[PDB]
């Protein structure tokens, strides 16, 4: 009763803003805020761009990495804090746009930037009790930064889709287990009229983000009788950089381990496709019998954690599809002017 | 609002249809066949969205809606299949130019405002 | 089948008329019609209009019973007829098959437009483009003729400096024309140094919002002996009409309106004349390129060489042996009220073939008597073709 | 072998009838009442909103499975009306159930199928041997545009349902489930907005009924049945109009669908309608009644369920509030008051 | 020298008793209308705004002038409610009364003392000969915040004067006018805000009070005038409190200051106020009656006046309706009614 | 009988070229300076507003009135951004030159014409007597639609003018004055909505120019005069080209229009774009120059005036900044800091 990932997929915008752009305006020293996040540049979405269309992005690159009929999919789950409705589901135009329509069922996902792994559980429950035969979670952002706040040095655009399978032969890669840590923390929220979100500031790191990652990797190891040792490959949530490699040493893992799920410093913070972007990486340039611990964190709070195996079939499927890296790398600078008018930050 | 759901399909997916008589592709799909009218028998057919630049256009002066594109390149495309379509181009001004090579792209085109339904579709991106 | 005439032309300035209305405007081309023709009112039988600017601009559709009503013509049936741009000669020809039938002798054919009321014109001139194909995409009705003239300048070599005098000489034109929207002289420069609107097009390559009204009494040839002086008749020879793509991008060859051909060629023969005799054309060019090819598909020259007989002006008024191109100044200088715009152009024509005083200054020399239009509706989806003559 | 352990409902006391809505907008109440099926609507008090509800649900499904709640590993909470619009209502519930920390969440969105998602997604966990428990609420404060018909149907409520994979503790069975979703613009809305809008006549045929009949047809062929295998059925109901025409259609007498249609005096709860019903469906029935459940959601979807009622649901109707009981203590208000306590009134 | 050729005044049908809004919020009404000294308040047709409201007055007061509105050099709408942010009510009265298009306009802000602001404007402009007729008009449509006080008093309302030169043509001369003006944060309200804030308690004493005092005591030293040399009187009445309190400091009796106080029957229709009280007043008032009228508006400032009725004035009160028939002529409305007029409720 | 006493002016000191709002939107900067003859426009600081701009005026023309401040017996204030909503702009005013408290105020909305609508006022109460000085002012910091063509010209200044009585103290003197005025919907901004919407080609032919040249003509009729007797003039500036044809049309040559024409430098400041223009030529005009000005605002309307100096003019132009002076100081800016600085970006 094996799952595992059959196929995976990644989009990220071709525009980029670095943090010059956005200090210049601000008055605020670069340096100071690229050492202090570890953070060089973010993502930019076309105005012609959105959750939807990022979601259908990765959605189409992971149905050529498993090189299935769309049909067969049996649940869409979009997880996202940008979702283009507030009441219209974003998974319903993901389905209709690769073909998976009508035998599915779909949800949108909110959880803050956990949404996108907490569909990825879900695939896997339908998955493995036998109710559908194939499942997509994607994870998927167009974060918006307040303008005069820290956030928006990080705040980008991207995503990831995963479909799960049961089939040995068409697995890249396979779930040893899945274990959750949630609470009820008020780190970060938004309130439904507010254009952007308020936080507590410093609360936001320990008592919130260390306290759900760290309990959540712990606790998978604990349920996986598993060392730091035992795995190749780690990626954590990044808002930024700082963060992820604060829990990355906090554990014990090295450079060769942590390094290639840290996108945030020239990607910025995709929030729920940020986990799922970084993941994907590692499967780009991961070898069979490659061990990853994945675990995400969400504002709320609430973290996911995994334990996957790389199998033999990765080689395969790599090329299918463009690589994060790839696409990372093909960019287009915006100043800080061009920036605000695409995110739609001028009042008009 | 209902107009948009019946062609979603062919805006999403670039599915036409193809008439057995003569084979001719038609997109955006059609009901009766123009050449054999009622003789004409037409299947559904799916388009790979891959086609080049026929001619195009640089829109200096759009409706407020496209001020963030503003200056955006329109163009029709000729599709692989046969068919030809009506879209823009997400490229640089400078490097339009007739029989380059585009494949589509799923993006968002239009919105009814701020209350209404967002309109997604085709876009068209070069090949390099 | 009987033959129709015309026995009366009237018509409004072209232009952003600020202190006239809607009424004002319809009234004003009505009367001058009226009394071009020596008719009373109680003499039309019918009316047929064309109007855009009503549903698009004001909500208001049953403009016939309208301007009936304002008229002061009720209970004469009035109806309204659309083909976008092409609603004016559509609303002709529709009033020429009237008479021909027989249930109507008098018969006022007229158009107009108040587009100045709205706020945003584009929205309503982008109605004649397949609003699910072509505008929702963002293809605005200058980028589809935009894109016209790319695809003419790949095939067949058309240089802008080329396009561009097809702009010069429309507004030299203009400057003899009193209704003339614009009367300014300008320069192959100062067109290409425009503002641009749709490369490879500018601002003075494409004609302007106007607001604007004209009619014409149109007559049983023999009836319109009644009214008018045998010599002061001018003859409908053909009325033909032709359907194409709605959109741009279905059209067989994109640098031809086949609709055009279709028409131009039917009414040729049905006058049997051949395209060497007509004295005079006007041809629908809301944006130069569209002056180009109309020359082209009505046998003027040959396919790729409109260009060549513009950069050497022998569409001018003053270059003999050659067919005379809207002498009034075409949609672009003249103006182009898009409901009145088909009955302009023939009332311009019977000025000319009748030597009427309100052309003197830009009158055209005519051989042999005959005169064609060509009206396009949005892209080439429609076209109509009127011939006159002054022999019946 | 997946069943529901236990199942708990919540409705406040308050509620408004058309009368008093009709009364302030100058229409016919009556008219209404007959063209909706619709005689009063629900109300939550103004210290009530979607999670104060789920957590009366959850709380009540707790005492009917009469497990502990630690033992709940997924909380998913399927709504309109999240209080926040980032921050999580499925973490809050598990909070005031005790079942954190070890556990997984995610708040649901589809319109008003968002609540049968979530037990759907606990299926898949409790058969994959992946948790032992999960919960799936639904539950919404639902609000109408003042003057629009939507303001006489608009109401709150909530049930939730804990999953389990115990033959003994199950008080009913899914025998299947499956789930019919296009892409339809009937109904939506827009982030800065404060009320949705909708296409009007287009809600009904090709979006309400096109889905539910495709799910109900589909579940149906899926497991091999017709209508008279189904003791009861309960439809997704956003007025009782909509809901007797479906049921009618695929040719359920009022016996079978009466007991799953509450909206002619709870009002349409959304993505706590149809759990809501089918709790009322759980109060009422006995071993070995077979039920039919689909939901809708704008959007567009549904999900189907095929369940079966067990002995052991006489154990436990009792260890908490019935469904009709909760709808039927109820204080009347008037418009002035109802609009003071949604948040109406401009301030 | 100057003087008042013709005034009138307008008030809508629906009223809103105390009781019907504090039964809604959960208030005694006996305690509010004893606190404000407030019974009911007008309010406006949903039809109806400033702009209709200062027509309605400024047509009434043409027809007691009975002059030929082409003559009007100047109209002044002074308000806090002008339909527009940016487009002048008084162009589309001065349109409305065939005052166009040889006269200048403006809309004023000033609090509720706008209104009598224009009056000092157009004496100025008769006075120094360079118009022959001046119209200043007050009007306002209220909106009190729902559940704060000043909804019990918020109120719709205005009067308009035509300002002239010549004495047959004149109902009554001004004496002298003077004004007292600080910068005060009693009340205030943002750009992007649907109802004002305030100092709650600072209103009181340190402003109103302050100012409309100083402004009285001003404009008596100035005219070498005491309390007994007046018959009638009028202040600013946001409450009846505040008015009755002012008079009897001043040493106004009950029948000096009865006729301008009509806040307790139709609200406080701020920059209406004090110009609808003057109508009243000059509705009774005999030839040779002495007048005092002092404004007050948040700002802070006063507009202190000096009036004596000549023999004209029964000429041309029934040339137009009087306020006290505008004010009694009413339908009564609930809070559900009341808020749905007003465009309280959010959509 | 009635003048200028004393005049003063203000402009911000940042600038914005054409080119960075060109740059950003897509547009051609040449067409668009071409087009609008407009190279940039004025920004004012985020610690800058109408009242602070509006303060620099007024203490300006204080100096050059060499007065005391305690004289001015009005104090009024045109804008069309005035701080608060509900809130004299004119009292801070008064407040901040020490002219309160024996003063009368008003802020004046009228779009662009309120500021010389105050002058009037001013003239009025100074000619009756009723007042020694007045003071009037038109101040604006403009904020244009992004992406809007309005964005290129809406800019931030203000002027003041002290008007007085006595010969030996007035710079210059009204020789006359008239307006014209209508109602036209050609520019608005409804109380919701952050920026105007307009009538676009309506703007011109049938409302700016209809009421500027009218009451150009009317003034002109009234005064006995031809434009030969001028020799300056300064129109409403909503761009260099609307001035330019309206200043030919009647028939000045550019020696005439050239002072008071600043919009290619400093954008439209609307209510203070005639009052900085007439400022410009009194810092350059002699003794007995004649001076035709002309505002207009949108609604609609047009104040014109006639103008002569006097022999104290070059007392006085020293004894405070030059218009000149202040649009020459100027720090230039990108559009990023630009809508930082005006606050367009959504927070
Ligand atoms: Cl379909
Ligand atoms: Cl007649
Ligand atoms: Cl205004
Ligand atoms: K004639
Ligand atoms: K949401
Ligand atoms: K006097
Ligand atoms: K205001
Ligand atoms: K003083
Ligand atoms: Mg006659
Ligand atoms: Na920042
Ligand atoms: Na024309
Ligand atoms: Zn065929």
């Amino acid at each position: 009763k094996d799952i595992g990932i059959v196929g995976y997929g990644s989009y990220i915008p071709k525009y980029r803003i670095k943090v010059e752009e956005i200090a210049k305006v601000w008055g605020k020293d670069p340096e100071a805020i690229k050492k202090g996040l570890v953070v060089n540049e973010k993502s930019v979405p076309s105005p012609d761009e959105d959750t939807a269309t990022i979601a259908v992005e990765a959605a189409r690159n992971a149905v050529k990495r498993a090189g299935i009929n769309a049909e067969k999919i049996g649940a869409v789950y979009v997880g996202s804090e940008s979702h283009p409705y507030a009441v219209k589901p974003t998974s319903a135009t993901v389905a209709e746009a690769i073909g998976a329509t009508p035998d599915l069922t779909a949800a949108d996902l909110e959880f803050a930037c956990k949404a996108g792994t907490a569909g990825i559980q879900m695939c896997m429950g339908l998955v493995g009790s036998g109710l559908i035969e194939y499942g997509m979670a994607i994870g998927a952002d167009t974060a918006q930064g307040a303008p005069g706040d820290a956030l928006e040095y990080t705040a980008s655009a991207g995503g990831a889709a995963y479909i799960i399978g049961n089939k040995k032969d068409e697995m890249i890669a396979v779930f040893n287990g899945t274990y959750s840590y949630t609470t009820d923390t008020p780190d970060f929220w938004r309130r439904e009229g507010q254009s952007y979100p308020k936080h507590g500031g410093r609360f936001t790191g320990e008592p919130a983000y260390f306290k759900h990652v760290l309990n959540a990797a712990k606790g998978i190891m604990e349920k996986m009788g598993t060392t730091v040792k035992d795995y190749d490959y780690c990626v954590f949530h990044q808002p930024n950089g700082k963060f992820y490699i604060k829990a990355a040493k906090s554990l014990g893992f090295t450079n060769e381990q942590y390094k290639y799920g840290l996108l945030t410093p020239y990607l910025g913070n995709t929030y729920s496709g940020a986990v799922p972007l970084g993941l994907s990486n590692i499967l780009d340039h991961a070898e069979e019998g490659a061990r990853i611990l994945a675990v995400s964190y969400g504002s709320g709070a609430g973290s996911d954690a995994f334990d996957i195996t790389v199998t033999e079939r990765i080689k395969e499927v790599v090329d299918k599809a463009p690589k994060t890296l790839d696409l990372l790398n093909r960019k287009k600078y915006i100043d800080y002017a061009v920036y605000v008018k695409y995110r739609g930050k001028i009042k008009i | 609002v209902v107009r948009s759901w019946r062609h979603m399909k062919e805006r999403y997916n670039l599915i036409g249809t193809r008439c057995k008589t003569c084979g001719k592709v038609y997109f955006p799909s059609r009901t009766v066949c123009p050449d054999c009218r009622r003789k004409g028998e037409l299947e559904e057919f799916q388009l790979s969205g891959k086609g080049k630049i026929y001619t195009y256009s640089i829109v200096y002066a759009p409706p407020k809606e496209f001020n963030k594109l503003t200056p955006y390149v329109i163009a029709i495309v000729e599709l692989e299949e046969g068919p030809k379509v009506t879209a823009q181009v997400d490229c640089d001004i400078n490097k339009i130019s007739i029989g380059i090579p585009v494949e589509a792209a799923f993006r968002r085109i239009k919105e009814d405002g701020k209350d209404g339904i967002i309109s997604y579709g085709y876009k068209f991106v070069p090949i390099t | 089948m009987r033959d129709v005439a015309i026995i009366g032309y009237g018509q409004t300035k072209f232009g952003e008329l600020w202190e006239d209305s809607f009424r004002d405007l319809i009234v004003e081309a009505g009367v001058k019609a009226i009394k071009d023709a020596n008719v009373d009112g109680g003499d039309i039988d019918a009316m047929y209009i064309g109007n855009m600017s009503g549903g698009l601009f004001v909500g208001q559709e049953h403009i016939a019973s309208l301007i009936a009503d304002h008229a002061g013509l009720n209970p004469v049936p009035c109806t309204r007829v659309e083909a976008a741009c092409a609603s004016g000669s559509l609303a002709l020809r529709s009033a020429v098959l009237s008479v021909a039938s027989g249930h109507h002798d008098v018969v006022l054919a007229g158009g107009v437009e108040k587009m100045t009321d709205v706020e945003d014109a584009t929205a309503a001139i982008a109605s004649a483009s397949d609003q699910e194909w072509e505008a929702f995409f963002g293809a605005t009705f200058p980028s589809l003729y935009a894109m016209m003239a790319r695809r003419y300048m790949y095939q067949y070599g058309l240089t802008i400096e080329e396009l561009s005098m097809w702009s010069v000489i429309a507004h030299e034109n203009a400057t003899k024309n009193k209704y003339a929207q614009f009367g300014f002289k300008t320069t192959l420069e100062q067109v290409m140094n425009a503002s641009p609107v749709a490369d490879p097009l500018t601002l003075m390559h494409c004609s302007p919002v106007s607001d604007g009204a004209s009619a014409l009494i149109v007559c049983d040839a023999d009836k319109a002996e009644e009214f008018a002086p045998k010599d002061e008749i001018i003859y409908i020879k053909a009325s033909t009409q032709a359907s194409d793509t709605i959109a741009l991008h279905d059209r067989e060859d994109m640098t031809t309106l086949n609709a055009a051909k279709v028409a131009s060629e039917k009414a040729y023969k049905l006058a049997k004349i051949a395209p060497e005799k007509i004295d005079v054309a006007e041809v629908h060019d809301c944006f130069a390129i569209n002056g180009l090819i109309l020359v082209e598909d009505l046998g003027f020259c040959k396919k790729g060489d409109a260009g060549k007989v513009i950069d050497e002006g022998k569409i001018r008024i003053d270059y003999d042996d050659f067919v005379t191109v809207n002498p009034s100044g075409g949609l672009k200088a003249a103006g182009h009220a898009l409901g009145a715009t088909g009955i302009r152009q023939v009332g311009e024509l019977y000025w000319q073939l009748k030597q009427d005083k309100e052309c003197k200054d830009r009158q055209a020399t005519i051989k042999n008597g005959y005169g064609i239009a060509a009206n396009v509706g949005g892209t080439g989806g429609t076209v109509c073709v009127h011939l006159l003559s002054d022999k019946r």
